[PDB]
């Protein structure tokens, strides 16, 4: 299976620099094209750059011409972005695809994207703090319970419900940026009220940015 | 319409 | 550069009705024209390459077309996991270019929320803040309105929400309101009410608690 | 890798530039080596930081 | 400024798509009869009522 797969993302402050890999598996990028493609609420899908990595021919957009360079190391089928003096505008989900592959011309197969914050501010971990099941939240024989995952930066987090076997009824909300600048996002699950004391539940919340795992168990608060 | 951070969407 | 301008912004539509989606490139691009699918927390998804052609594994309801510089996108019987952005890409010149993005939304007949609310927990209230918490559960359509009340005062600028995408088998949607006060505050008053308007209650519903109770 | 002396020079100004901090200077090196097509706009870019930087 | 022209798409078989353009009014306004006339080939001529002062459209389509 064809897979590109990109690395390196995180907080940067403004005048900063970083590097992203993007490597690549089942093909060789010797045959095709490597593409840069970022994403953003200020210009919503925008090409970066690519490089032909047969002959180290490399493009730039206009808005990045200096600040990044392209590169390819062939020996580890991989792809690089140097990202130098470092801007607002350039937060970002970056991602890196291929054009060109199987005589495809198009981009057949992206990364799952690495995130770019560029900010003054710093690194926080969230808290989490359950949302138990009780009275107020249950009907039908349903009960609702979940995480608060408050109070982090940069994204992203991810959320998880007992070690991901636990998939349906999961609703994880997208985060909301508070006024302290501070991300927040609740993750819920509905399940069968009888389930509640005898199959336990589990939020597995892993913020990478701060180095932050935590594994919260949600019960009914006693009384 | 724009593309949104925490959606990972165009909002609406 | 080429810009490419997609249309319409926001389309909705049932289940197996015929949607198409449009792509005007500013001056000629031959074919050089790709489509993307880009669904929730995914990167985008190719579809369709040089402006009609499937790519393998796509289903055959994508079809695309080109007259002059106008670009179609067609999805034949739309599905319910079809809720997506769809985006065109040039690559006739350099810059590659992408148009903005149509939203694809699909149609469903209307359910009302099921309404939890959540005290802030324990743990929370050891340190100086406490998060209120009020659920809407599997509901469509997407317009609701949420107030909270503090003690019967309407509560104004200190509560946010987050409402996730359409769900890819029932289309629908579900919302979370946080009130966020401090702990001081918190203990200061006693009936903490949200209150929920939405299409598919016959009128709004109040889901409460007071402050302490089990 | 090896450089000419349009590129030796690149490296020599950045290496130089007295308001970069070393995260920047040698993020500006490293795009020197990653694409030496780049050295001319790579080397205006790095004065520009370290003017604004003064 | 944006505005967003809503857009009700009434089919001749019954079926309805609402759609959203959106830019300056007179950007929205062209796209939508754009969009209209495209979707005319293959669904029937089409005639367009206007609401709201044109912020609100009713297309519908002849089959």
């Amino acid at each position: 299976e064809v897979q590109l797969v990109e690395s390196g993302g995180g907080l940067v402050q403004p005048g900063g620099s970083l590097r992203l890999s993007c490597a690549a598996s089942g093909f060789n990028i010797k045959d095709t094209y490597i593409h840069w493609v970022r994403q953003s609420p200020g210009k919503g899908l925008e090409w970066v750059a690519r490089i032909y990595p047969t002959n180290g021919y490399t493009r730039y957009a206009d808005s990045v011409k200096g600040r990044f360079t392209i590169s390819a190391d062939t020996s580890k089928n991989t792809a690089y972005l140097q990202m130098n003096s470092l801007r607002a505008e350039d937060t970002a989900i970056y991602y890196c695809s291929r054009w060109g592959g199987d005589g495809f011309y198009a981009m057949d197969y992206w990364g799952q994207g690495t995130l770019v914050t560029v900010s003054s501010a710093s690194t926080k971990g969230p808290s989490v703090f359950p949302l138990a099941p009780s009275s107020k939240s249950t009907s039908g024989g349903t009960a609702a319970l979940g995480c608060l995952v408050k109070d982090y930066f940069p994204e992203p987090v991810t959320v998880s419900w007992n070690s991901g076997a636990l998939t349906s009824g999961v609703h994880t909300f997208p985060c909301v940026l508070q006024s302290s600048g501070l991300y927040s996002l609740s993750s819920v699950v509905t399940v069968p009220s009888s389930s509640l004391g005898t199959q336990t539940y589990i939020c597995n919340v892993n913020h990478k940015p701060s180095n932050t795992k935590v594994d919260k168990k949600v019960e009914p608060k006693s009384c | 319409s724009q593309f949104d951070f925490c959606t990972r969407r165009l909002q609406s | 550069d080429i810009q490419m301008t997609q249309s319409p912004i926001l389309l909705s539509a049932s289940v197996g009705d015929r949607v198409t989606i449009t792509c005007r490139a500013s001056q000629d691009v031959n074919t050089a024209v790709a489509w993307y699918q880009q669904r929730t927390n995914g990167s985008p998804r190719l579809l369709i390459y040089s402006a009609s052609f499937l790519y393998s594994g796509v289903p055959s309801r994508f079809s695309g077309s080109r007259s002059g510089t106008d670009f179609t996108l067609t999805i034949s019987s739309l599905q319910p996991e079809d809720e997506a952005d769809y985006y065109c890409q040039q690559h006739y010149t350099t810059p590659p270019t992408f148009g903005a993005g149509t939203k694809v939304e699909i149609k469903r007949t209307v359910a009302a929320p099921s309404v939890f609310i959540f005290p802030p927990s324990d743990e929370q209230l050891k340190s100086g803040t406490a998060s209120v918490v009020c659920l809407l559960n599997n509901f469509y359509p997407r317009e609701a309105k949420v107030q909270w009340k503090v003690d019967n005062a309407l509560q104004s600028g200190n509560s946010q929400e987050s409402v996730t995408e359409q769900d890819s088998k029932d289309s629908t949607y579900s919302l979370s309101s946080t009130l966020t006060l401090s702990k001081a505050d918190y203990e200061k008053h006693k009936v903490y009410a949200c209150e929920v308007t939405h299409q598919g209650l016959s009128s709004p519903v109040t889901k409460s608690f007071n402050r302490g109770e089990c | 890798g090896s450089y000419n002396k349009d590129q030796q020079s690149a490296f020599y100004e950045i290496l130089n530039m007295p308001n970069l901090n070393e995260a920047q200077r040698n993020g500006f090196i490293q795009s020197l080596k990653d694409d030496p097509s780049q050295s001319t706009n790579v080397l205006g870019e790095a004065k520009k930081l370290n003017e604004s930087q003064a | 400024s944006e505005v967003t022209i809503k857009v009700n798409l009434i089919f001749a078989d019954g079926k309805i798509q609402t759609a959203e353009f959106k830019g300056t009014f007179e950007e929205a306004t062209a796209e939508a009869y754009r969009y209209a006339a495209l979707l005319a080939k293959v669904n029937g001529e089409y005639t367009a009522d206007l609401e709201d002062g044109g912020n609100h459209m009713n297309i519908k389509f002849a089959g």
